[PDB]
This record gives structure tokens, C-alpha cells and sequence, in this order.
């Protein structure tokens, strides 16, 4: 749940580099 | 009589047939008495006994809803004389919602000093119009009985006689087996007994025995040992206005009940101290206070009820609470502002506080001296604090003002939708009841839902007025999330008033005074405003904007909330002069007037008028004939509720697909005459010729010193009145006769123009003859010097003559004879 | 700068990755 | 053909685009198909792509952030029908955040077998008036065609077809600009058509390629088998979702991957109903020796276990995965955004389920109205529950009102406490019912009832007029009482009455609205006694100030205090039509009055102020009139009446000039109850040949020089003759005149002369009428003798 | 043109930036 | 009441009067 975690608080890289592998 | 009993404090009646033989050992009572809310009790429970063992209340007295009571003589069949130190209602005696009564008990009731009558909104009541007002107290003229259903004499009642004393109603009455004491209506207050007099002469109510001052049980002066002088000698003073008592009295008074205590002060040994003043008990004397001081106040019996909206127990400056208090108050649709009404005047509550229908107001800033509970006495559930009904609070007290703090008491947050649970927990903290492990109601499942308590300001990015329209932008804003926007609400009404309010004039759909406009969300940038579309010139406007967002199921908002600004639109062109007319006045003066402007514009400096002559063509002298929540409708109301709510589930319904998607998709990793008329309506000129036409040119200014700025020109054409006597024949008229039929004849021009002349009259005439008209053109008069007679009959002959022109029309003059010979 | 959601989070997302294929397995 | 290309699962797009080769070889796509997230491309790559094969869909399509798509044929160009049956969010295709649409390229779409159709986010598109969606749509739910700028004709949707209006539309239609929209009868849209329009065989979908023909259609509306959409398979040749017949052999060898582990998330094949299926419903066990279903021996609870002890349904895609199971192992969770009357599509979904062992959440409904789609429930074992120990959960109901009936359906909650808060629209009814029946009894258990039955009526009781009676300013009306156990507790009666025109009333309970829907409620005092059986206690008012000849829809709530029994709500009347009285048809307004010629008068009117009832006649006084016409001194030197049915005009015919006018006006409805006189006044031009002098003039020349003239006045003078024009006069100067009154006229008949001097006198004479004028009577010459 | 939405109707502060240079 | 003509232009270089505007 992408948009639970980065549209609740502001996501680092990390959080949105988990998603592209 | 003579004070045979105990002196007991205060009490109250409620619920049971246990406690209504209370009072029956109890002879002045030193305290508040209350009868009210009796549902468990039923008619026939109660009995009937007559007692002469009463003879003072030094408090109100109230009655309230008590069903099953047949009469008043049952707990009070002697009371005489009432008047109170403490008021509430700032009524003496308040009958309020009694039923199931029939006939009263106060026969021996006409002493009153203190306080008035009430008699409103009572119910199945009779004797309501077999009482003497002007026998009780003062004349009816200073009493509200009204609002009742004896305002028509309803019921009927029976007195004795038709013993009752001389004179629905027949005779004055109050019990059916006891009489009215009446006496003549000039005593007033001085009570009597049945003797058709007052009691003794100038005593007050009733007395023991008639003609003595002795037995007044109260008189009009202040009574001293065996007397009723009209003021206390020392070291006597004053008491309740009915006594003198001195100083090792006024203590051994109040000491004997050890209540109510009296104090000396002003003379006056009354129950009573200054603004300010705490108690010292070592002879009970008012000593002085600083900081917050609750002086004196009743509290008695740990407990306190308010059930009005104005009373002198929390007015009077008693601070700290050491009793309880219940609020009850019946009628209106806020409860705000009854209790802002009765504690208005203190800011630290010490006892029982508690709030219901929160309306009005979104936060508390009349409880900001509050720092400290006791609570020594023990509060209904041994809780101190509750809430309730607080759908319009928005916010708690501030933490570096208040810091209150609770050494015994709980707290009850239940019923609180619109406040969040941080100000909750606030309360926990600060009060610090959970900090004792005391046992504590709390319901969050009622609570913290449909709150909100963001509040952030925003502000006008830029503001450009003009005099008719209104330019505003606001710095762009963005809640937490991009997409939880709606956009913005810029809400506005005219207000040049420096005090205006936002709840009336919207929250309706059939009249709307402040004007809503909607504005897009601002790009993701460009800042958000907005744009007047034509306003009226010089006005002050009231303007504020209010962002709109999209609400969660969890009902949270980040809103923000811009304040209101007072913009003032500027000044244009006058208006033109309203009616304006210009009529004669003379012959030589025509005047003009008008009424001011339909727009004056601001202040106004001069008028703009010009005039000028207007002449008469000469062909004319050539020519010869020989719901609502303001007044009105509105044009802006609000979409429907239910619109709002559809669009809102569309919204979240696209969002809720938008995260659905975001989720499924991603996997972590494995010049002309002028003249100026400064401020007035009228006009006149002079210096004109009798019937002649004039124009004149008329405007409005308001400014006139950098440039020149006035209404639109106007015009009238006027003429002033004719002289119809200036059109008379003058000039000799001069004859030519002759022996062959012919006559020259001279008769000058009229003296003033006239204008116009269209012909002249010549009437030769002869009598035995008939008469001989010549209409005389320009022509033939100009050519001819007058006129000639071609032919004519013997005899002597006569011509009157009359020039005509239009300025009204002239006389004929003198016949002028010619004798015609042949 | 707002919460990273709806299209920002996957403007956001294409700065990282998307040059080599979207993950999904 | 029918179906000449290959077979092709469902696939996703978030990598580059070339994987769309793989439409030059299959003509279908089975399942779902999503191309998503290509930000990699430009208008290069889709100016090069066209498709020969995909001519059937089961499942949604996703298009998302696509790049240089400037039209919808560089995909396909073929399809005809999606089959719809799996529906993503309830949409059967979303088109989310295109910025390179211009236009609809596809053409052969004829019918959408399942779904809406939701479009956003597309303000350069063209083509959306002319597709005829009604034509293209057997499965109408809802249309969102929003975030667009078409709507504003960008275009002006003008293309180069039929051209019909089924759409309130005038612009020629067309797919793209040439291509037209098919149009085919109604009848043949569930049958299919050609690309012509011919009527196609009823064993087909959507186009055709041949009229009335199985053998060439485009989608097998039945089946497929062996080239022709028969209607039928033969069991051997199982039914396969019901577009096509399947082998055994593939079944049974799909069984057999299954069985051996070199699949995943895979389902045996087994054939229920004679259809090939990877499971078989609730009901029947597992066959796993014959590759078949069979009828449970004894008991077959399914138990199937949920995401971790939870399923939110806020989709239909997250409803039709609950089929072949008895026991919902988890909890449960609904809400419902936007949408209206979705439950009837859910009884089937959730009617198998007959035990749960979660609990059971419901929050923003706003699709169910009733429950009524579970009728099994009769045990919540809840092994799992909700934080704060509930078993149900109930939060922002507003269009939900009511619950299953309880006399036929019966529920026991074995744990968890019963949440019901913030439901205005639920009665109390059922939650009293439920709260005794499903146990932990009475009064609220954490229950906010404060917030229940609130927007909506709860009353179990009613009420009716004992009496009535209606007068034009008055109706006085008595209903029979309502009245609770207890006594004190009655706080009165509710009288809501509003205006009517037509019976379009429809009782209020608390409806979300504002405006012109609120009714004119009057407020009933209460009993001021707890009753009294020595007479009546019949309620009753008396309204006054009604409006003459109106009907009024009236009824009336009861105001009550919550007693000890729980069916006390109030009590509710019914809506009466009183219609008011008439009274005279209002006093008449405008009398007009003004004549046509100097014979005939017209007279119009505006209609009345207000006509209560029918008028019948227009009654009409009428009278006539004179001018003043009387003066001496001067110095000179019953009555008539008429009616009109329904007109508001009325002509008048033989009145003589110069002639005043008296008229009434008045207005009745019946044949009197009539209005009042209407007082005007007019008057009729005079003429100016009436007034001409007639007859000869004498000139009696005597030797005394007395000329005695004799005249008559006008044949029909206007006004009064006030003076006679009498102009002669000796020649050699001006006219001579003489001013010869009404008195010398009478007496000398005419004017006699006097004193007159020798010579030749012309006399001319004019009628000096007060109203008209005459004329210059003849210039006849007269010598007065020397 | 412009006289349908604002001559005739409503036009906002936003729909009225498109008609600037 | 609409914005058009003189209302239109006022407004109009309102919205826009630091860069132009055109009727």
C-alpha cells in the first residue's frame, strides 16, 4: 500500500525504492 | 405569635410525605425554601393541618410543578411577613409551573419590602383574582400578573360572607375555611387585620393587637424597643428596614442560629457586605479581601440550583463555590447565555461546573481565572465535572492562564462531537483527576468523531478596491494532502457597523444577507482570491474566506479559516438633482427647486447650475388671425444538503478508486450665466423680462477640489407670468375726422411687448346701430399708423380699442368718440 | 510540497524508477 | 470468421509496448487486460500500430498514462463486445488521466455485456456526443463522462452516416469522421447486426458479418462450436462461461496440473452443471478419482479462510469471490461510495454464507436502503472481533433505514457487544427487537440511541381526522388521540400542512432538504392532566386564514416522550385534500373603455384578481352618457346590461356621436354570486359634418336699409351653438363681424341688420358649435341700396 | 464567445484568465 | 447581474491589468 503510507506522511527513497524491485 | 419557636436554617420540600411536617418546629427560617418536581408523590398523599408556628422567611421562596397539593395552609397557615436578602428571578416569591392546586394559604401575607410579585405562567390555578394587590403591596401597576389563566377570572370562588372583613371574584379570600384580611386601599403594604383599617395605623402586614405599635409584627419604620421611629438611634441600626439592633446584637442574632448572618454597615445591621469583604469568625464581622473574594453567599446544605437566568447568588461577587449547583433553567433555545447570565460576573468556579447546549460560542474565555477545586463537600456521584450538548465548542482553555488543578472531583466527557481529544486529554492532564487513579467516565465512542479543531488563518496575498468593485487574492494554501481540496468559501455582506456577526444571514435557504462565492483550487502555482462584480459606491464591505476541503468517514478536518476584513468601496459621479422643477415667481424672478441626490457620493461641496435667456421669434408677432433569516429573498442561496453529500461520496468514491489502483499496481519487494449653490435645494434669479422663456442647466457635485466631478446636466424651460395690464392702449389716440366718411385713427404699441401680438381690436361703434369689429394685422397697423375708416354712417361714433397679444389679455380703454358726419 | 499521492506519487515514483520497467511480479 | 486468431491470457503493460505484437496473432484476450504507466513514449510510436486480431473481451480494460494515443484504433480496430464479467472498481473500462486524446478511433463496439463507464480526465477529446451509447448499451448502470472538455464541443462533433437523434443531439454521427455509428433495431442489438445494419441471427452479439446467419457473426451470442454460434453444446463438449463448448480433455488435463504442483494459485478443473469449472459451488465436495463434483455425503461446511481475518467489500470485484462457502472465516467490513440500490446484486453474492467467524463493520452506506440480501445468518460465532469487544459495527447510515424482518429471520450474537451509533434514519424498532432477541435485553448496551431515528419516522402508531368540516377561511379539524402508558409524557401534536396544486404531497419525517419543502407545522398544546375518563380526549384545531377556493394537503405527527413500552415513536396522520370554499370571484381590475369609431364603442378588461372556481359569465352594466353641452351668458363682442361566457371584451353597436358613457363591470361565477361594479367613464369623438349650417340665407333688402336675415341651425348640432360667424363687410376695408348671441338667433330668427350702408355686402357664415365645427355657408352677394 | 459565459452567466476569477495576454 | 461591456473590460484589467488584456 503505496499510497497508505506516502499520502499519509511524507515517503523517503527508501519507501518509494521498495517499489522497483 | 411573639417568635414561640426555634430558629432553624434553611430547608426544601421534595419527593416524600415524610418531609412535610418539617417546618412545624421552625419558626424563622434563615435560608432558601424550595417546593418543586414532586412526581412521586400523588394527591391524597398529602395532608391538611393548620399551625400558627411560622412567621418569617429571610429568602425567596419557589414553587414548581408540585403535583398532589390541595392547599397552602398545609405548611405555612401563619406566615406573615416575607422579604429576602438573596434574590432569584429578582422576584421575592416565584410561583412557576404550579398544578393541581385549588386555593392558596397566605391570608396573613401583606408585608413586602423587598422584592415584587410574579404571577406568570401558572396553570390550573384559582384565586388568582380574589387577591388584593394593592392590599399585599404596592398597586398593580407595579406587578406582572400576566401570562396566566386568571387574567379572565377563570374558576369560581367562594369567601365567606356572600369571617371575611369587608371589601369569580365576589369578596377577597385565599383558603375556603379562612379569610382575606382587607382594609382600605390607601394602607398598601401596611397589612391589617379584619377590622376594615390598617392593623394599628403605620405597621407593616399585621399586628397582635390594632392601635399599638408595640405588637406590629413589622412596621414601616424601623421598629426599636416598643417603637417605629423613622430611623436607629445608636448604638442601634438599621435591620431589614423593619428593626434597630446594636452591635452585641446584630452578632448575638447569627450567633444564636449556630443560617444567615448579619453585619453592621451604612447603619445598617443587615445580611450583607460590601464588594470584596471575607468572614472572620470570631464574631462572624465582614473583614476585608483581596484578589478573588466570594464575600457572602448562601451555600448551605452543600448544594445550590439555578433555575433562572438572572438572581442575585452569583452576581452578588461570590468566587469561590463551597456548595453544588444544578442548572435547570426553563424556555429559550441556548443555554449559553442563561448561564453566562447568572456567573457572568465570576470567573473561578470552585463547586460543580458543568454546560449544556454549547451554542455562540466555540471557546471558553469566562473561565480564565480558575485555578483551583476544593471540593471539601461531596458533589452528586462524587463528580465534579461533566459535559454534555457541546455541539458548537471548538476549544478548551488555554494551559499558562488557567491552570486549574482538582484535589477532589471527576470528570465526565461525554457528548462532545465538534471537540477534538487533545483539548480531552489536555483536561486529564491539567486537572489531573486520572493522576489520582479515581474512577473516571469516559466515552470516546460519542466523542472525537465530526470534530474539528484546526483552525489555522489565512491571509490576503493581494487587495485592490476600486469604486464600484472589489479585487482580493489569498496566499495559495494546501491542506496536508493536494487532492483533500474542494476550494475556498470567501463569504461577504456590507457592514460599515465595526461589530458584525456571521450566524445570521446564512444556514438558510430562503433568505441570504452574506453572500457566498465559490473559487476554484488554486494550480498546482497561482493564488487564489477573488473579484467583486459590482457593488454600490462608498460602502464598507465585510469580507473573509474560508477553505472548503474534502472530509474523511473519520470526519476530520484541515481546514483553515482566513478573518474578516472591512474594505470601503470609494466615491463616482453624483446623481442627478431628484425632482427637479422651476416655476415663477414674479414677472421679474423665476426660482428653482429640486431634492438631493438619488446617490450623493460622500459628502457634497457645491452644485453645478447654469442659466441662460431664451428669446421669442419674431413670426410669431407676424402672425394674424383676422425560513428567512433577513428581510427580503435572497439571489445567492446554497446548494441543498443532500447535493453536497453526493458529491462528497463521488469524491471520495474517485479516491477511493485512485488508492485502490495505486495499491494493485505496485507490489513491494519478494460665459454663460452660472451660479453655485454650496449644500442647499433652492434657487432664485432676478434681473428678467415679464413672459420670457429661460433655460437652466442643473447638476450635483461632491468634489471639487483636484478636479471637478458632478451628476449630469438637466434642463427646464420656464417662463415667468404675464402682465396682462401691460397690454392696455396708451399713447394719444389721435382722430382724423373728416365730412366724406373717414377717420384717420392713432392709437399707440401697448406698453411692454407681451411677446407676441397677434392682432389689435378696433371697435367702432354706434348706438341704434350695430357693431363694427376691425382686426387690425401687423401689416395694416404699421402701415397705417393706427387705422382709417373707409366709409362710414352719420352719427357719433365711439372706438374702444384693445390690443391682443397671448400674455394673458389686456382691457379696453377709454371709447374714443369721433362724430361721423356725411 | 504536499503528501505524495494520486499522480504526485507516481510523478515522485517515475524520478526513482520507470526507466527499467515498473516493478511486478 | 469467427474466431480465426489465437487465444491469448490476460496481460499487463508497464514496460515498453512491443508485447502488443502478440494482437497480430490472437483475436481475444482472455480475462482482464491493463496497459498502464508508459512514460517512455512519444506521438513516434503510436502512428505505427494496428491491430487485425481482438475481437472478444471477458474482463475490464485499464488505459492509464499513455503516451502520444491519439486515437482508440492504433489498439484495436475490431472489438465488438466485452463480456464483462469481472468489473474493475464496478467499471467495466476507466480511462484515467489522458493527455493525448483527441478523438474515438475503435468502430465496431456495438454492446457492453456488464459494467459503467466512468471518464475523466480528458479535456481535448472529441467524438462523445455521436457514439449513441443507448444503442451501444444493454447494461446501462451509470454514465460519468466528467473532468472533460468536450462537454463544451471543443470540436463541435461535426463529421462527415444516419445521423439520427436518440440522444437529443443533431450532429451527424460517426466513430471517427468517417466511420458512422451503427445503428440496427432494438430487437436486433440482443441478436446482433451487420456493419450495414442488417439484422443478425439470434445466436449472436453485438455486429455480423452476414444477415440472419450463425455461420459468419462476430460474437457467439450462445456458444461457439465448430465455426457456428450454435445454441447449444452436447454435454461432452462442456459449456465454457458460456461463450463456447470445451472437451473433457482439456478439463480433465487441467485437473491433472492442477493435482501436481507446477502451477500456483491453481484450481483442480472439474465440470459442474455440464460446464468446466476449476471449483465446484457450496454444496458439492471435491471428486478427485473421477475429476467431478458430487453431492456431499453428510455435512460439507465450507470454511473458507479470508485475508487474514478480513474482507472489505466496496466493489463488486471484492463480492464474486465469496461463491462456494458456508462459513465466513474472518471478519467483515462494507461501505458504499456514491452509487444508489447496489444490495440487489449482493443477496445472491452473500446468500450462501449462513455463519461468520469474524466481525461485521458497516460504515458510510449509501447503496443500501434495507437489508435484505442475507436471510441464512442465524450464528455469529465471531472469533474474531472488533477492538472494544463488538460482534456488529454500524457508522454514517443516511440512506440505509431498515433490517431484515424478524419473525422468519432470527439472530443470536453469542459476543461482542451491539454498536449502534450515529444511525438517524434506523428505527428504533428494529434495534429494540434485535437488542432482545440477539440478547447481550433491554436499554442500550453502549447504543448512542440519542442518534438513532432522527432523520427518519420510527412511528409505529397513526392517527385520523374524527372530524372535519371546511369553510374558505377556516378548517376545523379533530383526529383521534395517541397515547403513551404513561400520561404526563404526551408533549402535544405536530399539524404539518402545505399548499397543494395537484396531489404531489408525500409526508416528511426528517428528509435531508431545505428550501420550499418544509411544511407549515402548528404546534398542539399538551395535555395539561394525565387524562381524564369522565369524557373525551379527542385532539383537535381550527385553522383559520385559509386561502378562498385552494386545497391544502394537511395531516399530524404526535409529540411523545419515550415510555416504558417500545413501540412509542408518536403517531401519524394521514394527508387530506381540503379544498376551501369560493366567495365571489374577486372585484373586476382594469375596466377599459375606448371607442373604435364614432359608432361604436369597444370595451376590454383584464382578467380578475383572482376568479376562485369557474366563472360562467361576465356580467356587464351598461348606460349612457352626455357631454356638457349647456351655457348662456358668454360675451361675444334596471339600467342596460350585458354578460360574456370566458371574454374579456365586448363590443357595443348603435350609439351616435358625441355621446358619454356610463359602465359597471362585475364578475360572477355562478348562474348570484357576483362581483362588485368596476366605475369607468369614456366618451365618443364628435363629428364635424353634423354641425354645418343648412339651409338658405335672406336677403330681404327693404328701402330702409334693414337687410333682416333668417337662418337655421344644424340638422344634428354637437355641444351648443354658442355664437354665429356672421363675416360680411363693405368692400374697400377688412372683414366686418358682428357678434349675434343664442337671444337674437332665437328671436329674429337668425340675425336682422340695421343701418347698413349703400353697396354690394358678401355674407358667409360658419356654426360656431361649441363641440364639431360647421363650415362657411355661401358667399351670397346683397347691394343695400343707396 | 466570451458574452456566452459572462454576459450571460457567471464567470469566476480562474475562467476569466484565459481571455488575458 | 452579468459582467459584460463595461463590466467585463473593469474587470478584466482588474484580474489582469500588469501584463494586458484583450476584449
Amino acid at each position: 500500500g503505496i499510497v497508505e503510507q506516502c499520502c499519509t506522511s511524507i515517503c523517503s527513497l527508501y519507501q518509494l525504492e521498495n517499489y522497483c524491485n | 405569635h411573639l417568635y414561640p419557636g426555634e430558629v432553624c436554617p434553611g430547608m426544601d420540600i421534595r419527593n416524600n410525605l415524610t418531609r412535610l411536617h418539617e417546618l412545624e418546629n421552625c419558626s424563622v427560617i434563615e435560608g432558601h425554601l424550595q417546593i418543586l418536581l414532586m412526581f412521586k408523590t400523588r394527591p391524597e398523599d398529602f395532608r391538611d393541618l393548620s399551625f400558627p408556628k411560622l412567621i418569617m422567611i429571610t429568602d425567596y421562596l419557589l414553587l414548581f410543578r408540585v403535583y398532589g397539593l390541595e392547599s397552602l395552609k398545609d405548611l405555612f397557615p401563619n406566615l406573615t411577613v416575607i422579604r429576602g436578602s438573596r434574590l432569584f428571578f429578582n422576584y421575592a416569591l416565584v410561583i412557576f409551573e404550579m398544578v393541581h392546586l385549588k386555593e392558596l394559604g397566605l391570608y396573613n401575607l401583606m408585608n413586602i419590602t423587598r422584592g415584587s410579585v410574579r404571577i406568570e405562567k401558572n396553570n390550573e390555578l384559582c384565586y388568582l383574582a380574589t387577591i388584593d394587590w394593592s392590599r399585599i403591596l404596592d398597586s398593580v401597576e407595579d406587578n406582572y400578573i400576566v401570562l396566566n389563566k386568571d387574567d379572565n377570572e377563570e374558576c369560581g370562588d367562594i369567601c365567606p360572607g356572600t369571617n371575611c372583613p369587608a371589601t369569580q371574584f365576589v369578596e377577597r379570600c385565599w383558603t375556603h375555611s379562612h379569610c382575606q384580611k382587607v382594609c382600605p386601599t390607601i394602607c398598601k403594604s401596611h397589612g391589617c387585620t379584619a377590622e376594615g383599617l390598617c392593623c394599628h395605623s403605620e405597621c407593616l402586614g399585621n399586628c397582635s393587637q390594632p392601635d399599638d405599635p408595640t405588637k406590629c409584627v413589622a412596621c414601616r419604620n424601623f421598629y426599636l424597643d416598643g417603637r417605629c421611629v423613622e430611623t436607629c438611634p445608636p448604638p442601634y441600626y438599621h435591620f431589614q428596614d423593619w428593626r434597630c439592633v446594636n452591635f452585641s446584637f446584630c452578632q448575638d442574632l447569627h450567633h444564636k442560629c449556630k443560617c444567615h448572618q448579619y453585619v453592621i454597615h451604612n447603619n445598617k445591621c443587615i445580611p450583607e457586605c460590601p464588594s470584596g469583604y471575607t468572614m472572620n469568625s470570631s464574631n462572624l464581622l465582614c473583614t476585608p479581601c483581596l484578589g478573588p473574594c466570594p464575600k457572602v453567599c448562601h451555600l448551605l446544605e452543600g448544594e445550590k440550583t439555578i433555575d433562572s437566568v438572572t438572581s442575585a447568588q452569583e452576581l452578588r461577587g461570590c468566587t469561590v463555590i463551597n456548595g453544588s449547583l444544578i442548572i435547570n433553567i426553563r424556555g429559550g433555545n441556548n443555554l449559553a447565555a442563561e448561564l453566562e447570565a447568572n456567573l457572568g460576573l465570576i470567573e473561578e468556579i470552585s463547586g460543580y461546573l458543568k454546560i449544556r447546549r454549547s451554542y455562540a460560542l466555540v471557546s471558553l474565555s469566562f473561565f480564565r481565572k480558575l485555578r483551583l477545586i476544593r471540593g471539601e463537600t461531596l458533589e452528586i456521584g462524587n463528580y465534579s465535572f461533566y459535559a454534555l450538548d457541546n455541539q458548537n465548542l471548538r476549544q478548551l482553555w488555554d494551559w499558562s492562564k488557567h491552570n486549574l488543578t482538582i484535589t477532589q472531583g471527576k470528570l465526565f466527557f461525554h457528548y462532545n462531537p465538534k471537540l477534538c481529544l487533545s483539548e480531552i486529554h489536555k483536561m486529564e492532564e491539567v486537572s489531573g483527576t486520572k493522576g489520582r487513579q479515581e474512577r473516571n467516565d469516559i466515552a470516546l465512542k460519542t466523542n472525537g468523531d465530526q470534530a474539528s479543531c484546526e483552525n489555522e488563518l489565512l491571509k490576503f496575498s493581494y487587495i485592490r478596491t476600486s469604486f464600484d468593485k472589489i479585487l482580493l487574492r489569498w496566499e495559495p494554501y494546501w491542506p496536508p494532502d493536494f487532492r483533500d481540496l474542494l476550494g475556498f468559501m470567501l463569504f461577504y455582506k456590507e457592514a460599515p457597523y465595526q461589530n458584525v456577526t456571521e450566524f445570521d444571514g446564512q444556514d438558510a435557504c430562503g433568505s441570504n444577507s452574506w453572500t457566498v462565492v465559490d473559487i476554484d483550487p488554486p494550480l498546482r502555482q497561482n493564488h487564489p482570491g477573488w473579484l467583486m462584480r459590482g457593488l454600490k459606491p462608498w460602502t464598507q464591505y465585510a469580507i473573509f474566506v474560508k477553505t472548503l476541503v474534502t472530509f474523511s468517514d473519520e470526519r476530520r478536518t484541515y481546514g483553515a479559516k482566513s478573518d474578516i476584513i472591512y474594505v470601503q468601496t470609494d466615491a463616482t459621479n453624483p446623481s442627478v438633482p431628484l425632482d427637479p422643477i422651476s416655476v415663477s415667481n414674479s414677472s421679474s424672478q423665476i426660482i428653482l427647486k429640486w431634492k438631493p441626490p438619488s446617490d450623493p457620493n460622500g459628502n457634497i461641496t457645491h452644485y453645478l447650475v447654469f442659466w441662460e435667456r431664451q428669446a421669442e421669434d419674431s413670426e410669431l408677432f407676424e402672425l394674424d388671425y383676422c425560513y428567512e433569516d433577513s428581510a427580503g429573498e435572497c439571489c445567492s442561496c446554497p446548494k441543498t444538503d443532500s447535493q453536497i453529500l453526493k458529491e462528497l461520496e463521488e469524491s471520495s468514491f474517485r479516491k477511493t478508486f485512485e488508492d485502490y489502483l495505486h495499491n494493485v499496481v505496485f507490489v513491494p519487494r519478494p460665459h454663460r450665466p452660472f451660479e453655485k449653490v454650496v449644500n442647499k435645494e433652492s434657487l432664485v434669479i432676478s434681473g428678467l423680462r415679464h413672459f420670457t422663456g429661460y433655460r437652466i442647466e442643473l447638476q450635483a457635485c461632491n468634489q471639487d477640489t483636484p478636479e471637478e466631478r458632478c451628476s449630469v446636466a438637466a434642463y427646464v424651460s420656464a417662463r415667468t407670468m404675464p402682465e396682462a395690464k401691460a397690454d392696455d392702449i396708451v399713447g394719444p389716440v389721435t382722430h382724423e375726422i373728416f365730412e366724406n366718411n373717414v377717420v384717420h385713427l392713432m392709437w399707440q404699441e401697448p406698453k411692454e411687448p407681451n411677446g407676441l401680438i397677434v392682432l389689435y381690436e378696433v371697435s367702432y361703434r354706434r348706438y341704434g346701430d350695430e357693431e363694427l369689429h376691425l382686426c387690425v394685422s401687423r401689416k395694416h397697423f404699421a402701415l397705417e399708423r393706427g387705422c382709417r375708416l373707409r366709409g362710414l354712417s352719420p352719427g357719433n361714433y365711439s372706438v374702444r380699442i384693445r390690443a391682443t397679444s397671448l400674455a394673458g389679455n389686456g382691457s379696453w380703454t377709454e371709447p374714443t368718440y369721433f362724430y361721423v358726419t356725411d | 510540497n504536499q503528501h505524495l499521492c494520486g499522480s504526485h506519487l507516481v510523478e515522485a515514483l517515475y524520478l526513482v524508477c520507470g526507466e527499467r520497467g515498473f516493478f511486478y511480479t
